RNA sequence: UUGUUGAUUUUGUGGGUGGUGGUGCA
């Protein structure tokens, strides 16, 4: 198709081609939706070519891809409205990655990274989040947000109040965390659980759609690895540390105290025993000025 | 461990004027100003510009210099403790003219626009400001020890004089009173333009200093000494 | 019953003061249900009326008003009553200084885990608690602990030692809040609200760092504001420019099941 | 506001 | 013994005079000044706000008459905007009068050397490094950098060490000149200073930390 | 497309250069 209506050819086709960055977006989220558990592999190498065509059409036409795109979050946040959860799908996640990929993700303001991070921030703290296949869905945006921040490194409180919820449910209360509002209090993680196996953290998105204890597993596991790096990555150069931790290492307190064999835990624990111990807590100076000749 | 004052936000420092007499200042006397008009246009008198009118009026032209003026009042007036407020200039020209300036003023940095503003404060003897609000620059009658604050002390410098360590020198005096300086402006001549004024005088290094070095290098000495930074 | 109490039922009464009971019953539920939780708040328009009118005290009421604070107030719909009956009780003349100060530090803790509407919100409302009370304004900036550049090495060397030292006394379990040390303490959340994602969100958060030169700020300009409100707004942008691209290549932006964008995540 | 080394306007 | 640029060894302060708008027109060649030639400059294109060679007349004049000048322990380097790096010998007297000074820079950017019977005025190969001592500490004057004292400074410095300060003479501009060279950027005062009183004010602590006097 | 001419231009997409430069040397 680009090659049939190149620029070169006859005059509007740079406004086709243009038109045509924006169906691309859309065919790409289009597949993510459809069913591709059979093949993969192949509907991996076919992804990977289109988004890289897409690179080259964004590169030449980035102001009708951004066109699309907001048209997009407009269509989500609708969808949202009515639907609630259920107007989410694969495709969202694939398409506020792509966003990542083809936009400056560490701006202070941006046309599409900035709906795309206030949106997210929604699905983050507005969501029941009472079934396994939504948390899923919360521990892959969660990523996105995080590396949407990788350079930047801004707080995003949607972000402490996820980890807080999540990692309560899967210890349902303990009656010693009442601030914390859960949604479901039957996803409590067994204590038969071994959680001495090696078990993968990556969440498949086709099982996403499909959605037992090994699933909650590696679910919790990821979520908990998220947690880590963004301790390790913003939470230390804010100034609030100690406090930000301190709801985070109660709830880590009792995962080590309810699983001793458990170890991610005990680790991330250690961790911020270690920046807080390095952390000089001094009382806040912020009014401090300039004197005026 | 202490709380806050009612109002932190920093505010201008009040600016000092000959009226106010009790605040502790630093005062500074451009004594011997070589500052001289002429109709040609009226211009200030220079020494290269203008060497064969001031061979008619008669006077020594290596005695015709205003820049040396310009330069000390350049440093002089941008200097922090100017900034600061406690700083107020006085200028005693070789006629005898005394001349206020208000630490306010912004002199021009070019020695021409400068000789400008000279000739108009002469004839007219008083310049407002843009805004036409107060009198930047203004002619005073002598002498000057009647403007001088009430409890004071004075000192020129003098080269021959002992040489002395300005910041120790300022701490060592009281806080209540001020300190004038009388410099020297002229290129070439004796330090006795203010001995009548003066009670002792200071020397404030060995090797020679120009004008403008001495009026920098003595107003460092009351910033480290008042920690005006 | 005590929505209406205040308007259409105590000015109806002989003797009002009769509620008390009632209302400080409904004042101190505390009950498992949480769809009951809200109900101290709503008591609270009704005991506030019945006060005015008679010149009533309820034993040790700002302790209960603080207890009260809590993160579901900040999520209830009933917030703005309950913060416009807050501007009542502080800008009483009485308070006393560790009273407002626990007030600001627990909101202040609160914001933390808070949306960025509730932190429009409480961001101007903590700034005029500093302003109505400018001996909480040490939370905010302690000189003590400022490097200065003329103090002495000794200075820079006790301050090292008392730097060492320091530990933050704000007890967030004690409910008393004139026992809760939160004078003596900083709010470093505020300050962490200062590197907030939202430009606008940090830009208030940036102000606690300039000067109070503003007597006031109106709270009905920032009561009013939600999550939808920021996506309508950037749903109708006035401008469109040409978005700024990463010129970095991720060779697949998935984990599979060269370089990944997003670890973690399968295809 | 005039600042450091600037100068006075030339008209 | 008088400082040189082939002397390393010897402790110094250097003071670089960054963006020094130093440049000769002819129409016999001049120096171009923000009031001598304004109409001319307009023609060119150029605002006449950075056509001010007066701030580095001012700067060089603090800083020979400086104490440590007469010490044997000052050398002042000169960058000119348009890329031309200039030496100024310790022993020089330069013109106190601006015009004169003027005519004495068009004939050193023309002859390349000043010879009066060592240039007292010498235009040198770029970059600065290479002249600089081979250990020695570089900073520049920025008001946005943190006020530190330059008297507690330099005591804190090193004795075989030297000392570059980079003082920009431009009328208004980014302070990122020397960026590339220098390690760190201080603040001197907590009020802006021109950079004549930043000059003096930085020589003044060296001579008190030297023991000058 | 040209001030009557004939593919020299015109429309769109890409796209490099200080270059009838000056001046000092052998």
């Amino acid at each position: 198709i680009i090659k049939a209506y190149q620029p070169k050819l006859a005059e509007g086709n740079k406004e086709k081609l243009g038109k045509f960055t924006a169906v691309l977006l859309r065919h790409i989220i289009f597949l993510s939706n459809q069913n591709y558990l059979k093949n993969v592999q192949s509907f991996k190498r076919t992804q990977n070519a289109l988004i890289s065509i897409l690179k080259s059409l964004s590169e030449k036409y980035n102001r009708e891809l951004s066109e699309e795109c907001r048209d997009y979050i407009n269509e989500m946040q609708a969808r949202y409205k009515k639907n609630h959860f259920d107007a989410l799908s694969n495709g969202d996640l694939v398409f506020f990655s792509i966003i990542g990929i083809l936009f400056s993700t560490s701006d202070q303001y941006h046309l599409v990274i900035t709906p795309a991070l206030i949106l997210m921030s929604q699905f983050l703290e507005q969501i029941k989040f009472n079934s396994l296949k939504r948390i899923a869905f919360g521990a892959v945006l969660v990523r996105i947000v995080s590396q949407y921040q990788r350079i930047s490194k801004r707080y995003i409180p949607e972000v402490v109040y996820f980890f807080q919820k999540i990692l309560l449910t899967f210890i349902v209360k303990p009656l010693d965390f009442e601030n914390i509002r859960l949604d479901s209090y039957e996803l409590g993680l067994p204590l038969d659980v071994d959680f001495t196996k090696k078990r993968s953290t990556i969440i498949p998105l086709h099982t996403l759609s499909t959605m037992p204890v090994d699933q909650c597993v590696s679910v919790l596991l990821n979520v908990m690895e998220s947690l880590d790096a963004t301790i390790s990555t913003v939470w230390k150069s804010l100034p609030a540390f100690n406090e930000i931790i301190l709801p985070i290492q109660q709830l880590l307190s009792a995962y080590t105290s309810k699983y001793s064999d458990f170890e991610k835990p005990r680790n991330i624990l250690n961790k911020v025993e270690k920046l807080t111990k390095f952390t000089e807590h001094i009382p806040l100076a912020l009014q401090n000025h300039k004197p005026v000749s | 461990q202490k709380a806050l004052p009612a109002s932190l936000v920093p505010q201008a420092p009040p600016v000092l004027t000959s009226k106010d007499k009790i605040t502790k200042r630093m005062i500074v006397v451009l004594a011997m100003a070589s500052l001289e008009t002429h109709k040609i246009k009226y211009v200030l008198l220079n020494c290269d510009d203008h060497q064969g009118l001031l061979k008619k009026m008669g006077r020594d032209i290596s005695e015709a210099r205003p820049d040396i003026t310009h330069q000390c009042l350049l440093t002089l007036l941008d200097s922090p403790i100017n900034k600061a407020g406690k700083l107020q200039v006085y200028i005693q020209t070789s006629r005898g003219i005394l001349i206020e300036v208000n630490p306010t003023v912004r002199i021009p940095r070019t020695f021409k626009r400068f000789s400008g503003l000279m000739v108009q404060l002469l004839h007219k003897l008083s310049i407002r400001s843009v805004n036409s609000e107060e009198k930047l620059l203004k002619v005073i009658k002598n002498p000057i020890t009647d403007h001088l604050p009430t409890k004071c002390r004075k000192v020129t410098l003098s080269f021959d004089a002992p040489v002395i360590r300005v910041q120790d020198y300022i701490e060592k005096l009281d806080d209540d009173e001020s300190i004038c300086v009388f410099v020297g402006a002229m290129a070439r001549g004796k330090d006795n333009f203010a001995d009548e004024y003066v009670d002792e005088k200071v020397g404030l290094s060995n090797y020679p200093l120009s004008a403008s070095v001495a009026c920098s290098k003595f107003c460092h000495g009351a910033e480290d000494a008042w920690n005006i930074l | 019953i005590l929505l209406i109490l205040h308007k259409r039922i105590i000015p109806h009464f002989h003797t009002p003061t009769k509620l008390m009971d009632f209302l400080t019953d409904s004042y101190n539920l505390q009950s498992s249900n949480k769809n009951a939780g809200v109900v101290p708040i709503l008591a609270l328009n009704g005991l506030f009326e019945l006060m005015k009118r008679f010149n009533l005290e309820y034993p040790n009421f700002y302790m209960k008003l603080y207890q009260i604070i809590n993160p579901d107030l900040m999520h209830v719909k009933y917030r703005a009553r309950f913060f416009r009956l807050m501007d009542v009780f502080l800008s009483s003349t009485h308070l006393s200084a560790h009273l407002v100060a626990s007030f600001i530090k627990k909101l202040a803790r609160l914001t933390l885990e808070s949306p960025p509407s509730a932190i429009v919100t409480v961001i101007p409302f903590i700034y005029n608690l500093i302003r109505k009370h400018p001996n909480c304004m040490i939370m905010l900036h302690n000189p003590a602990f400022i490097s200065n550049p003329f103090q002495t090495p000794d200075q820079v060397a006790n301050l090292k030692t008392l730097k060492e030292n320091y530990v933050d006394p704000f007890d967030v379990h004690e409910s008393d809040p004139e026992l809760t040390h939160a004078l003596d303490s900083s709010l470093w959340e505020l300050a962490s609200l200062m590197e907030h994602y939202h430009p606008n969100v940090a830009t208030l958060a940036k102000i606690f760092a300039q000067p109070f030169k503003k007597l006031s700020y109106n709270m009905e300009d920032f009561l009013d504001w939600n999550y939808d409100s920021l996506l309508n707004a950037e749903s109708s942008r006035k401008l469109k420019t040409l978005p700024t691209l990463e010129f970095e290549a991720f060779t697949n932006v998935f984990d599979n099941e060269g370089n990944v964008y997003l670890p973690g995540v399968a295809w | 506001r005039f600042k450091g080394d600037d100068d006075i306007p030339y008209k």
